[PDB]
């Protein structure tokens, strides 16, 4: 029962009684692990904005990290590094634009690189987690960009430099399956495949139109790259589950998170980041409400637990709160993160249970993305 | 009344002897079978029109009639803007300023005078009885009067419901009669979301009453010269077509090279396009818009000539604000967009479409 | 006050979440950081983009052409803000999508969101979100 | 009675009804009045910041200004512009530090000169309106220096350039009085006069102590320039009043705000701006409450007013809420504008009965500073 | 809660505001950030100018000089807000002034205030 | 036991018997009268002290020996920093092993050997009394345990009150007896707010039992040579001080230049300071420190000279981090510090403090 806060008192309290002398210093931070858990706050489109380096365990900020407008936050699966593509300006929210990648070191949070990104290619968009996304070897960056014309953008994290725009046609999302591969979700209902080598066009394949025109699917798919797993519901929450561990896209069978009966009592998924992937369980879950067809981006009281092999329910959860996203750690017996953007709290529900184990507040002014590790 | 008078427009409308050597009428280059514009081939293929001597080639595309009526009548507005007017460059205050300039226009039915016009219509008696019925008795013995009431009679009729019908695909849809095709509706949303309701829109905001697909104003949207159009002109190479500035009383040097916003209304069925008829397509029209937005190689080209564009006739007061919207359109709002525009054909021109 | 509710319009108020016009608006109504219901607070600079919705209007049984515009090049009002998404598609149908920073076209590339207008465009008239 | 929200809402129904068409564009902000006023959120050390442009009559706001780390505003009286001091870093709070002068048109709010402030020069404290100060002319623009001494800058607004930081004593605040003259408090207890020209050691003359080492003066008197008067509240409501009218000070009676009988009760002052002065009225506003001596930065819920003359009290306001900040609007019929931090509300009272007539509610994070033109 | 009450310390909780070595700190305390009581956390810089309180410690009756350093270089933490100011006396007595963003002496010229540490540097005289 | 090697101590320290000649004695250097510094004009002023030969300058200033005994051993922390030991470059571990060196150094009291100091103390029968009442019988007869023994004592000695008596009225106002000035009181607020505290307090946090005014550490701080303490030593104009990498053993370049942190303690009454002697007034050594913080030119120049301080001795590994503070003293923050700094006085040496 005893708080972070009131334990340091009695360390505190012990040290001065001891005599026990510390030189004031710059912390680090803990190394990273499967614990830890960062939350981005958007801010609701501030122009400024703060990544929460947390430690998921004891329910404790262990550091933050300053970002522009709508950064791009991606964290290396490995725990060597994050990263963002950030957006300035010199003047707050006016004058001349400057986007950029930082990468910072885990435990110092120190910026490790800083690179420009050239005439301001960044699409910025209320934070999709696949916009910007690392290659399995850390040592390539992709971000998308929408204007002109949907685009990625190729950043050469290890040489520390940007390398090139690639054309690709009209579509969305970017998940790398190889150093010079990554799929993009196209309008014309399929996956574009986009392999690039060094120079010239990239070799764009399509896959086969894998959902029709009238059905709608979300801006936060999970995907987990070192499963190769594309995990994307729809409005409906018919769930769309694309294996790329080939190289190319097999697409699994569709599988439904809700029942017939709850569709047609108006359960429906709706939040942000409403899909989390655990890659070694091979589990959905998913945060559903009671609400109508167009109120898609309101928070949900509940998350359904499903086997993304079978498409059976494991559990539901009343969840306690309006929670707006969720992710999971990736280690056994993961936690259930849960993120109000209302309260601005992270909620560190156990994942088997969905009970409340802990709380962290006061997380900026509309935090909305949860990113994780997969260190296994 | 407005009936009769409409009706004497529809005799001086196809009546060749408003020419001078009595080739040509209003139709001949306003063809009915073709929304009112020219099916003829000329030197320069369909972008330009040849006059009653059969030699003499116009510098501008013949634009069709309909709806032509709904443009209101020349002025600046508010924002220091100009609006409407009749000609591509508002040189004609309304529909019956302009209706008299054909007629003694060299390089088209080429009559010396208002004189000989109103000789030509003494020679028809049912020309004295129409006209004196409306105008009273000796109006066409009065050359002015003539030419003024044949210039009424045929803005009459080009006001009435024939040359407007309103009744193109696009017109039932608002109607709640039909709905468009999801391409259809596609090209619509857009056509309202990227640049182009910007100026192919009659309102800001609001719901148009009687849209035609045109703000009325002015724009440089930088087209090059069309060659061949402008070799069977004869106005020289040397020649710049200065658009709106042309327009007597306009002195400001911003309005050089800005052409009046073309109602988008059966456009599908009047190619070539713009002012000089320098695009055959629709879909390269369209394509033009991307050359201001997109960065890739092939936005620069022409895909009728694979060659450059070609710079602007007239590099400055392009209306860039507009034309840079920071949108590329891709194949699929192209294709979009060429269906909307399709439904823009009336009823009559829609067998023309194939 | 009921988030996941179907959403009630109401012709009454702009500046609540709920006004007619609103129905897909994501951000924050101009009108309460000094632009109107139409035009952009001063300082600010007018997207030309749009993001285009069919918002039923109560008083008059009418659906109307909603083309939200992006007052852009300010830090974002902290004023009415709202969400709704009345017809709202994924980005990949980005005609209709709304958490798009439609600033494009912004004098001076002005880029960052400060509030949203809602001006009236047509009668229509959807497939994917009709009356 | 009718909201302005409502207003709208009938206005543009009306329009709808009626066909009327207008075009959507930039609004120009109503003409600067006597009743417009301006609220600075220096949003709790939060590296960018709001200043809300507000209609106090119709209490609207109609516009805003974007600012960096804790900045200075400043509002010509005449109404001509207003400008601030700020401060901006390339990383958001980390790297190149950036201080800037700022000059804005009152009704685009257009910046209409940006001017750099050589070796970041700026004292960055809690946002103190005398800590940056306009020449009455509207010409200069003074800002206090800390780091690494005592020190002011002087910023040419109209050839639009920084021209030099001139060495002060050990002193505190600017109050111009004259193009080339202003006044700061001094650690010894007595007025520095510095007047100073383009080169050249300023002329400081100080003027004798006019308080014990024990009195404590806050850090937001208020000055009105045209009145060459200068309140001075210390801790205990005790009011320094000086005459800088004569481009010399001169000690004015010490006023009590708070009686005996209040003081005994534990009545004193406390807030943010805790001091108001009506210049045509010559009325002192005090924020007071009951409070411990070292609660002084808490808010108030109650408002003397008292003629700055006789020291005479005119009315107790009770403010109904927790107010950091007051100000007025110098016309006859003056409001009495009063900020609640806590609420990031502007309440917005008659200034002769202390009734509240209306309020503009969500003012950024943490807003403490208002500022109004003195125009009549 | 009544803000206007006479500030009463306690040894118990170093995150609330009414810690006996927070009685004239302004701004957040570093520990809920990632720093410590008496530590900055990781990517700020520490300040080496301070203010110093004479905060009472209801633990042992004795009043402690808390010589409150800046963690800087990071726009402000936003938790655990406080502000206290026991003995805290106007700017021109910078030594017992709180409003001042003490950065002074931080690597890399951070100015940017982040949150605060709260170390004893002697006993009160 | 304690007592009585602290009174052979005493009789060995102000024996003049342990120099060549037999004309110095600790406290012909080290004098009680002066907080244990050296009164004597040399060719250097103050800055440097006479040996024996009563020619040969030394070419660090004489450091009082007042408090000394409440440095640590020398030794290096897992900071990586050292602290503690003694000389100012600290390469004598403690005091037992620093009392040897001024007996045997040619430029100090200059005896040949062990063997000499030994056959010394032999001739007096009172140390042939105490020595062997402390070490046991023919302790004087072995040259290196009666080197030990007296090096011992001397140590011992320099451990009692009357060395760190602690009553100095900054001691006084600490136990509650009586009360700061207000200068005092501004100039310890500055103390502890502004750098110094940094270097010149024991702790880094917390409170000190017996606090001496130095963290023990070894710091840079940039001073210059002192050009006639180097003229009069005869080092040469070649020769740099590497302060704390001349102690054997110490091999690391980034210790050059350091200097171990002086106790404050009695400071008002033991000028000139630092290692060289350089500065003779307090107030200079105080003024000093601006240098890396103000940007007024007179922060540039040495006041007691009119010139520029002058090039470090040794310009790396300068303490930039700490003396870069960002905040310039003030004249009223001088007279302040001053203030506070003469409350650092002992009892017996508040008359030094008038002249
Ligand atoms: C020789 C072919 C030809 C003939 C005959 C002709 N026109 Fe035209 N018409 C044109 C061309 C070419 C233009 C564009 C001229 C310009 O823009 O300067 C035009 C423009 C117009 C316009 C303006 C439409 C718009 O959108 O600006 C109207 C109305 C018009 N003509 C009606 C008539 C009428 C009525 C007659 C019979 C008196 C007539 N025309 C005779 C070819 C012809
Ligand atoms: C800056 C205002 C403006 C914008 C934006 C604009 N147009 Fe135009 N449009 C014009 C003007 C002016 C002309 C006639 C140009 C000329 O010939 O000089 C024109 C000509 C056309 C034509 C040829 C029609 C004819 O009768 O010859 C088509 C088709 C067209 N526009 C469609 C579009 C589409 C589709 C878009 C959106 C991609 C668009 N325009 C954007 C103003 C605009
Ligand atoms: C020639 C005059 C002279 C004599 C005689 C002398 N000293 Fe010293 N003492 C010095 C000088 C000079 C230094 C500093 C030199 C250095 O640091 O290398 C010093 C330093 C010391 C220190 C280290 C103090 C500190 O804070 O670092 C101690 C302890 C000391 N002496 C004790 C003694 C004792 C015990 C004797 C008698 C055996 C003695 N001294 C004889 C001049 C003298
Ligand atoms: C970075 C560590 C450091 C800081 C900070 C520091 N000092 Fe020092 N001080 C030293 C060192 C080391 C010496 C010895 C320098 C030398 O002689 O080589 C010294 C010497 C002195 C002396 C001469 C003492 C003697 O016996 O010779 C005085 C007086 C002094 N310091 C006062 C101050 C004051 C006052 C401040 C605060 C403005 C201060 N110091 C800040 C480390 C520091
Ligand atoms: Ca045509
Ligand atoms: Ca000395």
């Amino acid at each position: 029962q005893e708080t972070q806060g009131q334990a340091a008192a009695r360390a505190a309290a012990a040290d001065l009684a001891a005599g026990q002398d510390d030189e004031p210093r710059i912390l680090e931070a803990p190394a990273p692990d499967a614990r830890r858990v960062y939350v981005n706050d958007p801010a609701h489109f501030a122009a400024v904005t703060q990544q929460f380096v947390i430690d998921g365990e004891a329910g404790r900020v262990i550091g933050m990290i300053d970002g522009g407008f709508l950064p791009n936050p991606v964290v290396a699966d490995d725990g060597s590094f994050i990263a963002h593509a950030s957006t300035v300006f010199s003047r707050i929210a006016r004058g001349e634009r400057t986007d950029y990648v930082e990468v910072f070191d885990p435990v110092t949070l120190l910026p490790t690189a800083d690179i420009e990104l050239p005439d301001a290619p960044r699409f910025l968009v209320g934070t999709y987690p696949w916009m910007t996304s690392l290659t399995p070897d850390g040592k390539t960056l992709l971000f998308y960009q929408f204007s002109p014309a949907p685009a990625v953008g190729v950043v050469d994290l290890e040489g520390k430099a940007f390398k090139r725009m690639l054309d690709v046609p009209d579509c969305y999302h970017i998940f790398p399956t190889a150093p010079d591969t990554f799929f993009m979700h196209c309008r014309d209902g399929s996956l574009a495949k986009v392999a690039f080598g060094t120079e010239g066009t990239p070799e764009i394949t399509h896959t086969e139109v894998f959902h029709p025109e009238d059905e709608f699917l979300i801006n936060h798919p999970a995907y987990s790259q070192k499963a190769g797993r594309l995990v994307w519901p729809t409005y409906t929450g018919k769930i769309h589950q694309i294996d790329l561990s080939s190289g190319d896209a097999k697409f699994l069978p569709a599988v439904e998170a809700l029942t017939e009966a709850e569709r047609a009592d108006g359960w429906r998924p709706g939040g942000w980041q409403q899909v989390a992937y655990h890659r070694a369980l091979d589990r959905i879950y998913l945060l559903v409400d009671q609400r109508d067809e167009w109120r898609h981006k309101t928070a949900s009281r509940f998350v359904v637990v499903l086997d993304a092999k079978t498409g059976e329910r494991l559990a539901k959860f009343e969840m306690g709160h309006e929670i707006d996203s969720i992710n999971v750690s990736q280690d056994e017996k993961p936690l259930l993160y849960a993120l109000s953007t209302g309260d601005k709290t992270l909620y560190i529900h156990d994942a088997e249970s969905g009970e409340e184990l802990r709380s962290v507040n006061q997380l900026g002014h509309g935090p909305q993305v949860i990113t994780t590790a997969d260190m296994g | 009344a407005d009936d009769a008078l409409a009706a004497l427009g529809a005799q001086l409308f196809v009546d060749p002897a408003l020419s001078r050597n009595a080739t040509q009428s209003c139709a001949t280059c306003h063809d009915p079978a073709r929304a009112f514009t020219d099916p003829r081939e000329g030197k320069a293929g369909l972008a330009v029109s040849v006059g009653d001597d059969g030699q003499s080639h116009g510098d501008r595309n013949t634009p069709t009639l309909g709806y032509a009526a709904l443009v209101p009548a020349f002025h600046r507005d508010a924002n220091g803007k100009y609006k409407g007017g009749q000609f591509w460059d508002g040189r004609a205050d309304d529909l019956k300023q302009q209706a008299g300039q054909p007629m003694l226009n060299p390089v088209e039915m080429a009559m010396p005078d208002r004189a000989a016009v109103a000789a030509r219509l003494r020679d028809d008696p049912a020309y004295r009885t129409g006209f004196e019925a409306l105008f009273g008795k000796g109006v066409l013995d009065d050359p002015e009067r003539a030419f003024d009431a044949a210039a009424e009679a045929l803005a009459a009729y080009q006001a009435t419901g024939e040359f407007s019908p309103f009744d193109s695909k696009y017109d039932r849809v608002m109607r709640g009669e039909e709905k468009f095709t999801p391409l259809e509706e596609f090209g619509y949303t857009v056509f309202i979301t990227f640049n182009c309701r910007l100026c192919h829109m009659q309102r800001k905001q609001g719901v148009a009453e009687r849209e035609t697909f045109t703000n009325f104003e002015y724009h440089n949207i930088g087209l090059p010269v069309n060659e061949t159009a402008r070799e069977a002109s004869g106005l020289g190479a040397d020649h710049v077509d200065h658009g709106l500035l042309a327009r007597p009383g306009i002195e400001d040097p911003a309005q050089s090279g800005r052409f009046k916003v073309p109602s988008l209304r059966n456009v599908a069925v009047t190619g070539p396009y713009m002012h000089n008829g320098v695009f055959t397509d629709l879909r390269t029209a369209i394509l033009f818009y991307n050359k201001y937005t997109s960065r890739r190689p092939e936005a620069k080209i022409n895909p009728e000539t694979g060659a450059p564009w070609g710079e602007p006739e007239v590099a400055r007061n392009l209306s860039l604000a507009e034309l840079q919207s920071g949108l590329m359109l891709d194949d699929g709002r192209v294709d979009a967009l060429v269906a909307f525009l399709e439904t823009l054909t009336d009823r009559r021109y829609e067998p023309l479409l194939e | 006050t009921d988030p996941r509710a179907k959403w009630v319009p109401q012709d009454n108020d702009i500046q609540a979440c709920d006004y007619w016009r609103h129905c897909s608006i994501d951000g924050n109504i101009c009108d309460c950081s000094g632009g109107s219901l139409t035009n952009c607070p001063p300082g600010t600079k007018l997207a030309t983009a749009s993001w285009v919705a069919s918002c039923y209007n109560p008083t008059d049984g009418q659906s109307y052409l909603i083309a939200y515009r992006d007052c852009c090049g300010y830090n974002v009002s902290g004023r009415c803000p709202c969400l709704n998404t009345e017809g709202e598609l994924p980005v990949y149908r980005p005609e209709f999508a709304n958490d798009i920073i439609w600033c494009f076209g912004a004098e001076d590339d002005a880029m960052t969101y400060h509030c949203t207008i809602s001006p009236i465009v047509g009668k229509a008239s959807h497939h994917h979100h009709h009356h």
